[PDB]
């Protein structure tokens, strides 16, 4: 009713404005929360995206579509007390090292970085908070699995693995590896790629998957799911 | 929709 | 070699000097007086505003102004009487998980996964508000920060370690260890020369501020430690599980007096925070609901009813006059 | 080594501090709350002429 | 006397089918939905424009028991103006939530700059503001006429009658069946063509039957609006060709085509609302 008190009244309404006008830019961002072990190649990919053509936020647009990936690489913590502010995300992409089945040193001996990336993959993908959250599954340096496959034996990682040890033959093992810790088949879907460093190919794949994670949310918001 |  | 064994006879010798402590635990003794009778707060305020999760709120001093931090990245500092947003605060970092309220209301704190604690001058010159220091020096995740004064403030992290800074030099003048887990929260004594910080080992600590050395520890709890505040007094304090149990426990008798639980409850808790008389405890779940404690009795009050995803944040004001509560669903709603 | 006697000597200087029954301490805190009952509109609600909210 | 309480009969339990069913959907929208999201806005206009057309009913019927209008020129007037407006209006709205989803799956990144609940209620404040174009013509235009011993409401002729019967007649039936016909064909079909590739939905026999049980919603909307819409205009353009005799089985026959076009709006909210994978989740 005072004069100060409607210029106050005048000022928040303006700051409500600025909120709204913020709020629909935050809304049309994609964000992907970027996930992997040591060495796994999170930033090797982010810096592959950037130049195709704490937290270390990346944004970059492509297709008209704004991703904006979130890497908590540098955090040591516990992962389970803020992994449930990233719930919601639209998508999360994995990282693994396709070669390194056998680079297993980490910390002291006989950590099994592969079996490492395994145990993360089985951690997050069945996580409570990411039952619907989809996973963009990228399998990197896959040259170097090629010419790894043909000296190195797959059965050092893998004992139960039987065929032969040509590259193909590894990469859909592995594949398969870890698509089947997905217990929630009916809920989310992985999307696998075979990283390369070619002209924009792993953000036209990123692409493609977000769009289909899009198309499926919409189908639930337009009541047909 | 016609009136009668 | 010798070392672990001992430590596992002084433990045995603390365990037995505080059962010898023991000999009512608030039981025997609190029957005689006549309950509180049904508790009905009601919403005054409904604080809209905000566009995602809103992770911490924090009261000034004067029992009016109000500072929120949700996940849009805002800092929105509220005027409670008539809603009005005195300011907007952009963040660099919209992961915050803390906020806090200097004291002299010249400083608003934020801090969350980009390890740093940012100091935002609000009564400053040049009209808006602007980042003055970023502490950086932890390792894990702020998950609280605390003003002493308008160059001190404390902080508890994820990397086990809480600290002291000094704000104009932006260093840590000392270092708080001895947590083997993430610490979760935090809360100043009433005098500011002592203060407890739960962690993520199912322990709390109480610290002495000038030495920085760990005075008591308490344990009970079977999860993880969320929430922390002392008594009024600053002789107690009350904790927030995982495992859905508040407790009460004593500086004095260095043990745990109270336990605050429901059959019906398994959810954990979020924020807790006691009346300007410490009779009533409130704690905040993850059920999107509150529920007021007999901090003497153990009896349920009354539950703050009133949002639609889990009750993240909680304070009372400094006079007693209302309970502010935050939630999930992007609201803070004032109860009276 | 250094982790093992840090833990002994915290429990140490933790063991040896001065303790009260729980009759006391917790007779301190209902005195606290019965001394300071009148002032918390909370536990007391406020008529609504002095009411803020 | 058995035709006329057969239409009466029938007219009546449309009209209950209308005017519980939409009324149900209101409630619901109300209390649960807390008008929040673009579909639920949709579903509201939908709703709202099928009530006040079935509401249009007991009108009519009365009307053709008596063979008079006992209403007057006041009640003659709005009754018509709502009977159009609100054709249109179901008409568009249908229109409108086919091409919100057609664009919610086949174009999904401007989906979300468009798909908000402010654009929502534009579009369809436009769409009841071009249902107005032609709703207000028609309010101002009828009239009340008198015969010998009845009364009729009839809509007056300005010269000349034939050329502005045909182009009432033509517009009507372009701008309410052909239009919306081919809109909504081309809308799910191309929305059904990229629904075959959503990696979700061709997975595994669950997904397999997600996908069927969507295409047949899909159908099932597209065949009911063809089957409810497509003979009373084919009807009363072959009436406005050739001169139709009144006999028992014409007088029946034109009133279930009637009777047909108004089930469209009762069945509306069924298809859009009951069957509305939200809705169902609201206990």
């Amino acid at each position: 009713l005072s004069a100060e008190d409607k210029a106050a009244v005048e000022r928040s309404k303006m700051i409500d404005r600025n909120l709204r006008e913020d709020g629909e830019k935050q809304r049309r961002e994609i964000k992907l929360l970027l996930l992997g072990t040591s060495n796994s190649g999170k930033n090797t990919i982010v810096k592959q995206m950037k130049i195709i053509h704490g937290i270390v936020e990346n944004k970059f647009t492509f297709k008209e579509l704004t991703f904006k990936m979130v890497d908590v690489g540098a955090q040591r913590s516990e992962r389970k007390k803020w992994i449930h502010c990233f719930e919601g995300v639209t998508a999360i992409i994995f990282c693994v090292e396709l070669s390194g089945y056998d680079l297993k040193l980490y910390e002291d001996n006989q950590t099994s970085r592969m079996a490492a990336s395994l145990k993360l993959f089985d951690s997050i993908c069945n996580n409570k908070w990411f039952i619907d959250t989809s996973l963009i599954l990228f399998l990197n340096k896959k040259d170097l699995l090629a010419e790894k496959i043909r000296r190195i034996p797959l059965t050092i990682c893998f004992p139960e693995y039987k065929g032969q040890n040509t590259y193909e033959e590894a990469a859909v093992y592995i594949q398969r590896q870890f698509e089947d810790l997905n217990r929630n088949k009916e809920t989310k879907e992985i999307y696998s790629h075979f990283t390369c460093s070619t002209d924009t190919s792993n953000i036209q794949f990123v692409f493609d998957a977000v769009t289909d994670v899009i198309i499926q949310n919409n189908l639930k918001y337009i009541g047909l799911c | 929709y016609p009136w009668f | 070699d010798q070392l672990r064994q001992e430590a596992e006879q002084l433990k045995n010798q603390i365990r037995d000097a505080r059962k010898a402590c023991a000999d009512a635990t608030l039981s025997q003794i609190t029957n005689n007086i006549d309950p509180v009778g049904r508790i009905q707060m009601r919403t005054r305020r409904t604080l809209r505003g905000h566009l995602a999760k809103i992770y911490a709120m924090h009261w000034g001093t004067d029992s009016r102004l109000l500072v929120s931090a949700s996940q849009d990245g805002k800092l929105i500092i509220w005027d409670s009487y008539t809603t009005n947003k005195v300011h907007a605060i952009p963040l660099r970092s919209s992961w915050v998980m803390t906020c806090a309220y200097a004291p002299s209301g010249n400083y608003v704190a934020c801090g969350g996964l980009d390890n740093i604690c940012s100091i935002y001058n609000l009564k400053t010159r040049e009209g808006n508000v602007r980042v003055s220091r970023e502490l950086a020096g932890h390792t894990g995740y702020l998950s609280c920060c605390r003003f002493l004064d308008d160059n001190q403030i404390v902080t508890s992290s994820g990397d086990t370690t809480c600290a002291l800074w000094d704000i104009e030099t932006g260093q840590q003048t000392t270092t708080f260890t001895g947590h083997t887990g993430d610490v979760m929260s935090l809360s100043l004594a009433p005098d500011t020369r002592l203060f407890v910080s739960g962690a993520c080992d199912a322990s709390a600590k109480l610290w002495d501020v000038r030495e920085g050395m760990c005075r008591q520890t308490f344990t009970g709890h079977e999860s993880d430690i969320n929430a922390i505040c002392f008594f009024p007094n600053g002789n107690a304090f009350a904790t927030g599980s995982d495992d859905a149990t508040c407790r009460l426990f004593d500086l004095r008798a260095d043990q745990e007096l109270m336990t605050y639980s429901h059959d019906n409850i398994i959810c954990g808790i979020t924020s807790v925070s006691f009346s300007k008389s410490g009779r009533l405890l409130l704690a905040g779940y993850d059920d999107f609901n509150c529920n007021v404690w007999d901090a003497l009795k153990a009896d349920r009050a009354g539950v703050l009813a009133g949002h639609d995803n889990r009750v993240s944040c909680l304070g009372v004001t400094d006079d007693g006059m209302a309970v502010a509560t935050g939630s999930w669903d992007s609201f803070l709603k004032i109860w009276n | 080594i250094a982790q093992a006697r840090k833990l002994v000597e915290q429990l140490k200087m933790e063991a040896n501090i001065d303790r009260i029954k729980v009759s006391k301490a917790a007779a301190d805190l209902m005195a606290y709350c019965e001394a300071h009952a009148k002032e918390d509109p909370l536990l007391t609600p406020v008529p609504a002429s002095e009411n803020p909210f | 006397m058995v035709t006329a309480i057969t239409i009466m009969a029938l007219y009546s339990i449309v009209c209950v089918v209308g005017l519980f069913g939409n009324f149900l959907v209101m409630y619901v929208i109300v209390r649960y939905t807390k008008m929040k999201t673009a579909t639920n806005i949709y579903i509201f206009n939908l709703a709202l424009a099928d009530a006040l057309a079935t509401s249009t009913l007991p009108f009519q019927s009365v009307n053709y028991l008596m063979g008079t209008w006992p209403f007057g020129n006041i009640l003659c007037k709005i009754v018509i103006s709502i009977d159009y407006y609100n054709m249109f209006t179901s008409i568009f709205t249908l229109c409108t939530m086919s091409v919100d989803r057609y664009i919610a799956v086949c174009h999904p990144v401007k989906a979300l700059d468009f798909r908000t609940p402010r654009n929502a209620k534009i579009v369809n404040v436009c769409n009841w503001i071009l249902s107005s174009a032609i709703g207000l013509p028609v309010m101002f235009m009828a009239t009340t006429k008198y015969r010998q011993g009845s009364i009729d409401c009839t809509l007056t002729f300005s010269h000349p009658t034939w050329y502005w019967e045909n182009l009432l007649k033509i517009c009507v039936f372009i701008f309410a069946f052909i239009m919306p016909v081919l809109i909504i064909t081309v809308c799910y079909g191309l929305m059904i063509l990229r629904l075959k590739s959503v990696r979700m939905l061709s997975g595994s026999k669950e997904k397999d039957r997600n996908l069927r049980r969507i295409t047949r919603m899909v159908l099932v909307v597209v065949a009911v609006f063809i089957v409810c819409w497509t003979p009373i205009h084919i009807y009363v353009i072959i009436k406005a060709l050739i001169t139709i005799p009144e006999t028992t089985f014409q007088t029946v026959s034109w009133h279930f085509c009637i009777a047909l076009g108004y089930t469209n709006s009762c069945l509306n909210p069924v298809l859009y609302a009951f069957l509305d994978e939200n809705f169902k989740r609201c206990f």
